[PDB]
Protein backbone atom coordinates (compact mmCIF):
# COMPACT_ATOMS: atom_id res chain seq x y z
CA UNK A 1 0.00 0.00 0.00
CA UNK A 2 2.63 2.56 1.03
CA UNK A 3 4.60 1.76 -2.12
CA UNK A 4 1.43 2.36 -4.14
CA UNK A 5 0.94 5.87 -2.75
CA UNK A 6 4.64 6.63 -3.17
CA UNK A 7 4.51 5.49 -6.81
CA UNK A 8 1.43 7.64 -7.39
CA UNK A 9 3.22 10.70 -6.01
CA UNK A 10 6.45 10.20 -7.96
CA UNK A 11 4.62 9.43 -11.22
CA UNK A 12 2.44 12.52 -10.84
CA UNK A 13 5.56 14.63 -10.26
CA UNK A 14 7.54 13.18 -13.17
CA UNK A 15 4.58 13.50 -15.57
CA UNK A 16 4.91 17.28 -15.61
CA UNK A 17 8.63 17.20 -14.76
CA UNK A 18 9.52 15.49 -18.06
CA UNK A 19 6.69 15.91 -20.57
CA UNK A 20 6.10 19.56 -19.61
CA UNK A 21 9.39 20.72 -18.08
CA UNK A 22 7.53 23.09 -15.77
CA UNK A 23 10.29 23.03 -13.15
CA UNK A 24 12.59 21.00 -10.94
CA UNK A 25 11.76 21.90 -7.32
CA UNK A 26 9.71 25.10 -7.06
CA UNK A 27 7.23 24.03 -9.76
CA UNK A 28 6.76 20.33 -8.92
CA UNK A 29 6.05 20.42 -5.18
CA UNK A 30 3.21 22.91 -5.66
CA UNK A 31 1.48 20.74 -8.30
CA UNK A 32 2.03 17.53 -6.30
CA UNK A 33 1.04 18.60 -2.77
CA UNK A 34 -2.52 19.20 -4.00
CA UNK A 35 -2.98 15.40 -4.36
CA UNK A 36 -3.58 14.92 -0.62
CA UNK A 37 -7.31 14.31 -1.17
CA UNK A 38 -7.23 10.64 -2.31
CA UNK A 39 -4.48 9.60 0.12
CA UNK A 40 -6.35 11.02 3.12
CA UNK A 41 -9.74 9.68 2.02
CA UNK A 42 -8.36 6.18 1.47
CA UNK A 43 -6.48 6.15 4.78
CA UNK A 44 -9.62 7.29 6.61
CA UNK A 45 -11.71 4.59 4.93
CA UNK A 46 -9.15 1.86 5.61
CA UNK A 47 -8.66 2.62 9.32
CA UNK A 48 -12.40 3.07 9.85
CA UNK A 49 -13.08 -0.27 8.16
CA UNK B 1 -47.28 -38.03 -9.95
CA UNK B 2 -46.65 -41.65 -8.97
CA UNK B 3 -43.84 -40.66 -6.57
CA UNK B 4 -46.22 -39.02 -4.10
CA UNK B 5 -48.45 -42.10 -4.29
CA UNK B 6 -45.42 -44.33 -3.68
CA UNK B 7 -44.40 -42.37 -0.60
CA UNK B 8 -48.01 -42.35 0.64
CA UNK B 9 -47.94 -46.15 0.37
CA UNK B 10 -44.52 -46.10 2.05
CA UNK B 11 -46.00 -44.22 5.00
CA UNK B 12 -48.44 -46.96 6.16
CA UNK B 13 -46.13 -50.01 6.42
CA UNK B 14 -45.47 -51.89 9.67
CA UNK B 15 -42.70 -50.64 11.93
CA UNK B 16 -39.17 -51.78 11.12
CA UNK B 17 -39.74 -51.88 7.34
CA UNK B 18 -38.21 -48.91 5.54
CA UNK B 19 -38.00 -47.96 1.88
CA UNK B 20 -35.25 -47.04 -0.55
CA UNK B 21 -34.59 -46.34 -4.22
CA UNK B 22 -31.87 -48.02 -6.27
CA UNK B 23 -30.74 -48.02 -9.88
CA UNK B 24 -32.13 -45.43 -12.28
CA UNK B 25 -34.62 -44.26 -9.63
CA UNK B 26 -31.77 -43.16 -7.36
CA UNK B 27 -30.15 -41.34 -10.29
CA UNK B 28 -33.43 -39.57 -11.07
CA UNK B 29 -33.84 -38.52 -7.43
CA UNK B 30 -30.23 -37.33 -7.16
CA UNK B 31 -30.30 -35.35 -10.42
CA UNK B 32 -33.00 -33.03 -9.11
CA UNK B 33 -34.80 -30.24 -10.94
CA UNK B 34 -32.06 -28.45 -12.88
CA UNK B 35 -33.45 -28.38 -16.44
CA UNK B 36 -35.63 -25.26 -15.90
CA UNK B 37 -32.74 -23.47 -14.18
CA UNK B 38 -30.41 -24.34 -17.05
CA UNK B 39 -33.00 -23.08 -19.53
CA UNK B 40 -33.37 -19.83 -17.57
CA UNK B 41 -29.61 -19.26 -17.34
CA UNK B 42 -29.23 -19.95 -21.07
CA UNK B 43 -32.07 -17.50 -21.73
CA UNK B 44 -30.36 -14.81 -19.64
CA UNK B 45 -26.98 -15.41 -21.28
CA UNK B 46 -28.55 -15.21 -24.75
CA UNK B 47 -30.30 -11.95 -23.85
CA UNK B 48 -27.05 -10.47 -22.51
CA UNK B 49 -25.05 -11.56 -25.56
CA UNK B 50 -27.66 -10.17 -27.96
CA UNK B 51 -27.79 -6.84 -26.12
CA UNK B 52 -23.99 -6.81 -26.36
CA UNK B 53 -24.08 -7.34 -30.14
CA UNK B 54 -26.71 -4.63 -30.60
CA UNK B 55 -26.81 -1.38 -28.59
CA UNK B 56 -30.39 -0.61 -27.56
CA UNK B 57 -32.15 -2.74 -24.95
CA UNK B 58 -35.31 -3.13 -27.06
CA UNK B 59 -33.78 -4.36 -30.33
CA UNK B 60 -32.78 -7.82 -28.96
CA UNK B 61 -36.44 -8.63 -28.20
CA UNK B 62 -37.30 -8.61 -31.92
CA UNK B 63 -34.89 -11.53 -32.41
CA UNK B 64 -35.58 -13.10 -29.01
CA UNK B 65 -39.31 -13.66 -29.63
CA UNK B 66 -38.91 -15.68 -32.86
CA UNK B 67 -38.59 -19.06 -31.06
CA UNK B 68 -42.24 -20.25 -31.23
CA UNK B 69 -42.40 -19.90 -35.02
CA UNK B 70 -39.68 -22.53 -35.38
CA UNK B 71 -40.94 -24.61 -32.45
CA UNK B 72 -44.42 -24.98 -34.00
CA UNK B 73 -43.04 -26.91 -36.97
CA UNK B 74 -41.15 -29.39 -34.81
CA UNK B 75 -44.20 -30.16 -32.69
CA UNK B 76 -46.48 -30.36 -35.75
CA UNK B 77 -44.19 -32.89 -37.42
CA UNK B 78 -43.74 -34.83 -34.17
CA UNK B 79 -47.50 -35.14 -33.65
CA UNK B 80 -48.12 -36.07 -37.29
CA UNK B 81 -45.52 -38.84 -37.31
CA UNK B 82 -46.02 -40.03 -33.73
CA UNK B 83 -42.59 -39.26 -32.30
CA UNK B 84 -41.47 -39.12 -28.67
CA UNK B 85 -39.59 -36.46 -26.69
CA UNK B 86 -36.07 -37.89 -26.80
CA UNK B 87 -32.56 -36.42 -27.03
CA UNK B 88 -32.54 -36.31 -30.83
CA UNK B 89 -35.75 -34.27 -30.80
CA UNK B 90 -34.28 -31.87 -28.23
CA UNK B 91 -31.11 -31.26 -30.24
CA UNK B 92 -33.30 -30.78 -33.30
CA UNK B 93 -35.18 -28.02 -31.51
CA UNK B 94 -31.86 -26.53 -30.42
CA UNK B 95 -30.43 -26.37 -33.94
CA UNK B 96 -33.71 -25.06 -35.39
CA UNK B 97 -33.87 -22.19 -32.89
CA UNK B 98 -30.21 -21.50 -33.59
CA UNK C 1 -8.39 0.02 -25.71
CA UNK C 2 -10.02 1.75 -22.72
CA UNK C 3 -11.06 4.66 -24.96
CA UNK C 4 -13.33 2.67 -27.26
CA UNK C 5 -15.66 1.70 -24.39
CA UNK C 6 -16.61 5.31 -23.59
CA UNK C 7 -19.30 5.54 -26.28
CA UNK C 8 -20.37 1.88 -25.80
CA UNK C 9 -21.51 1.65 -22.16
CA UNK C 10 -23.65 -1.40 -22.90
CA UNK C 11 -20.65 -3.64 -23.62
CA UNK C 12 -19.09 -2.84 -20.24
CA UNK C 13 -22.45 -3.26 -18.53
CA UNK C 14 -23.06 -6.70 -20.05
CA UNK C 15 -19.57 -8.00 -19.23
CA UNK C 16 -20.21 -6.74 -15.69
CA UNK C 17 -23.45 -8.75 -15.47
CA UNK C 18 -21.64 -11.76 -16.96
CA UNK C 19 -18.90 -11.72 -14.32
CA UNK C 20 -21.46 -11.05 -11.58
CA UNK C 21 -23.51 -14.07 -12.66
CA UNK C 22 -20.42 -16.27 -12.90
CA UNK C 23 -19.37 -15.22 -9.42
CA UNK C 24 -22.82 -15.85 -7.98
CA UNK C 25 -23.01 -19.31 -9.53
CA UNK C 26 -19.53 -20.08 -8.17
CA UNK C 27 -20.59 -18.88 -4.71
CA UNK C 28 -23.77 -20.96 -4.64
CA UNK C 29 -21.94 -24.21 -5.44
CA UNK C 30 -18.63 -23.72 -3.62
CA UNK C 31 -18.50 -25.48 -0.22
CA UNK C 32 -17.55 -23.70 3.00
CA UNK C 33 -14.70 -25.28 4.97
CA UNK C 34 -12.30 -24.47 7.83
CA UNK C 35 -8.70 -24.91 6.65
CA UNK C 36 -7.05 -26.32 3.52
CA UNK C 37 -5.36 -29.73 3.35
CA UNK C 38 -2.34 -28.56 5.32
CA UNK C 39 -0.75 -31.63 6.94
CA UNK C 40 1.70 -34.43 6.07
CA UNK C 41 -0.27 -37.45 4.83
CA UNK C 42 0.31 -40.54 6.94
CA UNK C 43 -0.60 -44.24 6.88
CA UNK C 44 -1.46 -46.12 10.07
CA UNK C 45 -1.13 -49.89 10.57
CA UNK C 46 -2.81 -51.48 13.60
CA UNK C 47 -2.42 -55.04 14.86
CA UNK C 48 -3.83 -56.66 18.00
CA UNK C 49 -2.92 -59.74 20.04
CA UNK C 50 -5.12 -60.15 23.13
CA UNK D 1 -18.34 9.04 -18.12
CA UNK D 2 -22.06 8.23 -18.43
CA UNK D 3 -23.92 9.08 -15.22
CA UNK D 4 -22.00 12.13 -13.96
CA UNK D 5 -23.36 15.61 -14.66
CA UNK D 6 -21.69 18.97 -13.94
CA UNK D 7 -25.00 20.60 -12.96
CA UNK D 8 -19.21 23.81 5.18
CA UNK D 9 -16.06 21.76 5.79
CA UNK D 10 -14.41 22.93 2.56
CA UNK D 11 -12.84 26.05 4.11
CA UNK D 12 -11.16 23.98 6.82
CA UNK D 13 -9.85 21.63 4.13
CA UNK D 14 -8.49 24.60 2.17
CA UNK D 15 -6.77 25.88 5.31
CA UNK D 16 -5.28 22.44 6.00
CA UNK D 17 -3.96 21.99 2.45
CA UNK D 18 -2.48 25.50 2.48
CA UNK D 19 -0.78 24.65 5.77
CA UNK D 20 0.44 21.36 4.30
CA UNK D 21 2.01 23.10 1.31
CA UNK D 22 3.59 25.69 3.62
CA UNK D 23 5.13 23.00 5.85
CA UNK D 24 6.30 21.03 2.81
CA UNK D 25 8.07 24.11 1.47
CA UNK D 26 9.56 24.89 4.87
CA UNK D 27 10.99 21.40 5.32
CA UNK D 28 12.16 21.42 1.68
CA UNK D 29 14.08 24.67 2.24
CA UNK D 30 16.93 22.83 4.00
CA UNK D 31 16.44 19.01 4.18
CA UNK D 32 19.94 17.54 4.70
CA UNK D 33 20.65 17.23 8.41
CA UNK D 34 16.95 16.67 9.14
CA UNK D 35 17.15 13.69 6.77
CA UNK E 1 -19.85 -2.64 7.29
CA UNK E 2 -16.74 -1.94 5.20
CA UNK E 3 -18.71 -1.52 1.98
CA UNK E 4 -21.33 0.76 3.55
CA UNK E 5 -18.72 2.80 5.44
CA UNK E 6 -16.65 3.47 2.32
CA UNK E 7 -19.77 4.90 0.67
CA UNK E 8 -20.41 7.01 3.76
CA UNK E 9 -16.92 8.53 3.83
CA UNK E 10 -16.94 9.12 0.07
CA UNK E 11 -20.28 10.93 0.37
CA UNK E 12 -18.80 12.99 3.20
CA UNK E 13 -15.86 13.97 0.99
CA UNK E 14 -17.39 14.52 -2.46
CA UNK E 15 -20.74 15.80 -1.11
CA UNK E 16 -22.94 14.94 -4.09
CA UNK E 17 -25.25 12.06 -4.99
CA UNK E 18 -23.57 11.59 -8.36
CA UNK E 19 -20.02 10.24 -8.76
CA UNK E 20 -20.22 8.24 -5.51
CA UNK E 21 -21.96 5.01 -6.53
CA UNK E 22 -19.18 4.06 -8.98
CA UNK E 23 -16.86 2.45 -6.38
CA UNK E 24 -19.78 0.92 -4.48
CA UNK E 25 -20.84 -0.90 -7.64
CA UNK E 26 -17.27 -1.64 -8.76
CA UNK E 27 -16.38 -3.36 -5.47
CA UNK E 28 -19.07 -6.11 -5.54
CA UNK E 29 -18.13 -7.00 -9.12
CA UNK E 30 -14.51 -7.52 -8.08
CA UNK E 31 -15.68 -9.46 -5.01
CA UNK E 32 -17.81 -11.88 -7.03
CA UNK E 33 -15.09 -12.23 -9.64
CA UNK E 34 -12.49 -13.12 -7.02
CA UNK E 35 -14.88 -15.72 -5.61
CA UNK E 36 -15.32 -17.16 -9.11
CA UNK E 37 -11.56 -17.21 -9.78
CA UNK E 38 -10.95 -19.02 -6.49
CA UNK E 39 -13.67 -21.49 -7.47
CA UNK E 40 -11.98 -22.10 -10.83
CA UNK E 41 -8.63 -23.08 -9.28
CA UNK E 42 -10.34 -25.70 -7.10
CA UNK E 43 -9.82 -23.95 -3.76
CA UNK E 44 -12.66 -23.77 -1.24
CA UNK E 45 -14.05 -20.89 0.79
CA UNK E 46 -12.58 -20.93 4.30
CA UNK E 47 -11.15 -18.56 6.90
CA UNK E 48 -7.85 -17.84 5.13
CA UNK E 49 -9.39 -16.59 1.88
CA UNK E 50 -11.89 -14.41 3.75
CA UNK E 51 -9.10 -12.87 5.83
CA UNK E 52 -6.91 -12.23 2.79
CA UNK E 53 -9.83 -10.63 0.97
CA UNK E 54 -10.88 -8.42 3.90
CA UNK E 55 -7.21 -7.45 3.83
CA UNK E 56 -7.35 -6.70 0.09
CA UNK E 57 -10.55 -4.63 0.05
CA UNK E 58 -8.42 -1.59 0.89
CA UNK E 59 -6.39 -1.90 -2.29
CA UNK E 60 -9.58 -2.58 -4.27
CA UNK E 61 -11.20 0.66 -3.10
CA UNK E 62 -7.81 2.31 -3.72
CA UNK E 63 -7.83 1.19 -7.35
CA UNK E 64 -11.37 2.52 -7.76
CA UNK E 65 -10.81 5.87 -6.05
CA UNK E 66 -7.52 6.67 -7.81
CA UNK E 67 -9.50 6.71 -11.07
CA UNK E 68 -12.82 8.26 -10.04
CA UNK E 69 -11.31 11.11 -7.99
CA UNK E 70 -8.69 11.82 -10.65
CA UNK E 71 -11.48 12.19 -13.21
CA UNK E 72 -13.57 14.39 -10.91
CA UNK E 73 -10.60 16.61 -10.03
CA UNK E 74 -9.55 17.16 -13.64
CA UNK E 75 -13.07 17.87 -14.89
CA UNK E 76 -13.52 20.36 -12.04
CA UNK E 77 -10.18 22.09 -12.62
CA UNK E 78 -10.29 22.25 -16.43
CA UNK E 79 -13.80 23.72 -16.70
CA UNK E 80 -14.44 21.58 -19.79
CA UNK E 81 -17.29 19.35 -20.99
CA UNK E 82 -16.99 15.92 -19.35
CA UNK E 83 -16.53 13.83 -22.51
CA UNK E 84 -13.13 14.97 -23.75
CA UNK E 85 -11.92 15.78 -20.23
CA UNK E 86 -12.42 12.17 -19.15
CA UNK E 87 -10.97 11.01 -22.48
CA UNK E 88 -7.72 12.91 -21.94
CA UNK E 89 -7.70 11.90 -18.29
CA UNK E 90 -7.97 8.13 -18.67
CA UNK E 91 -5.54 8.35 -21.57
CA UNK E 92 -3.12 10.06 -19.18
CA UNK E 93 -3.66 7.75 -16.17
CA UNK E 94 -3.80 4.39 -18.03
CA UNK E 95 -0.02 4.05 -18.10
CA UNK E 96 0.29 4.85 -14.41
CA UNK E 97 -2.35 2.25 -13.52
CA UNK E 98 -0.61 -0.35 -15.71
CA UNK E 99 2.73 0.37 -14.04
Amino acid sequence: LSAKNAILIVEFAKDLMDKEGKGLIEATLDAVRMRLRPILMTSLAFILG
Amino acid sequence: EAMELMEQLASKLPTGVGYDWTGMSYQERLSGNQAPSLYAISLIVVFLCLAALYESWSIPFSVMLVVPLGVIGALLAATFRGLTNDVYFQVGLLTTIG
Amino acid sequence: MPNFFIDRPIFAWVIAIIIMLAGGLAILKLPVAQYPTIAPPAVTISASYP
Amino acid sequence: ATMLKPIWFNRMFEKSTHHYTDSVGGILRSTGRYL
Amino acid sequence: EAIILVFLVMYLFLQNFRATLIPTIAVPVVLLGTFAVLAAFGFSINTLTMFGMVLAIGLLVDDAIVVVENVERVMAEEGLPPKEATRKSMGQIQGALVG
